């Protein structure tokens, strides 16, 4: 799962 | 977990040099010289008018899907929004045969306008909606997200079919389509140079994709104002630039390109 995510 | 060295733009100039397949990921950095803020907790800025944990979120959309349509009118409104030279200097650098392609979370299409061939969008574009119900696809130019057009008159857009048009880009909470990362995941793995440019803070996708480039054992250089996330976890050099000051290297490549009179 290559969600948008903060880092 | 690594020892990342600072070079200077000459000495980049020659790493390039000598490579046959270079790529460039960037973010948003470089689009900062053309006037959009990528520190996003600027008051000098938008981003300031708006909720982040609103218009930039997947739950931000379904509950006020009117907001990320006007952030993206007062951006396109009310801001002077052209190629830098940073953006040339990349284009040049694919002229002269050295950049093969651009991996980019940026959604404000100027890589492409600049006269890159292969811009690979991991984040969408804004230049086109697509209907959330019927999955109909609008395409955008510049002019349509004016505050004045018809297409912004009435917010959200609303399709023909009774739903209403969603940007088409990705937002936090969505996931980035697996058929553009695989694109992205083998223009890297052919690669000789991954430039990493004007990057932050980051977010998963930059990150990933920079993993990836130290399990392929690939030469990662960084071109940013400051240390990053990734600078001496997965940086083999790093260089303390402005997007723009890539013209000096584009400079230095297409005068030694003049190695083209006979004799
Ligand atoms: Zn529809």
């Amino acid at each position: 799962t290559a969600r948008k995510s903060t880092g | 977990k690594k020892d990342t060295q600072s070079i200077t733009l000459e000495e980049l100039a020659k790493i390039i040099k000598k490579c046959k397949h270079v790529v460039a990921l960037t973010g948003s950095g470089t689009s900062a010289e053309s006037n959009i803020p990528s520190f996003r907790g600027s008051s000098n800025s938008i981003w300031s008018k708006y909720d982040p944990r609103i218009y930039g979120t997947i739950w931000g959309f379904w509950k006020y899907p009117e907001k990320i349509w006007e952030v993206i009118r007062d951006i396109s409104s009310d801001y002077e929004i052209e190629i830098n030279n940073g953006h040339v200097a990349l284009s040049t650098l694919e002229s002269l045969g050295y950049l093969k392609s651009v991996v980019t979370q940026n959604v404000d299409g100027l890589h492409e306008a600049s006269g890159n061939t292969k811009v690979i969008s991991l984040h969408g574009n804004v230049f086109e909606a697509v209907c959330c119900t019927c999955n109909k696809i609008v395409k955008l130019n510049k002019i349509m997200l004016q505050k004045t057009s018809h297409f912004m008159h009435q917010l959200p857009p609303e399709c023909p079919c009774g739903g209403i048009f969603k940007p088409n880009i990705i937002l936090f909470g969505e996931v980035v389509s697996s058929d553009l990362l695989k694109e992205a995941e083998e223009e890297i793995a052919k690669c000789d140079l991954l430039l990493v440019i004007g990057t932050s803070s980051t977010v998963s996708t930059a990150t990933n994709l920079c993993h990836f480039a130290c399990k392929k054992k690939k030469k990662i250089v960084e071109i940013n104002i400051s240390k990053t996330y990734i600078t001496n976890k997965m940086s083999d050099y790093h260089v303390c630039a402005k997007f723009s000051e890539l013209t000096k290297v584009a400079n230095i490549l297409k005068g030694s390109s003049e190695k083209n009179k006979k004799i």
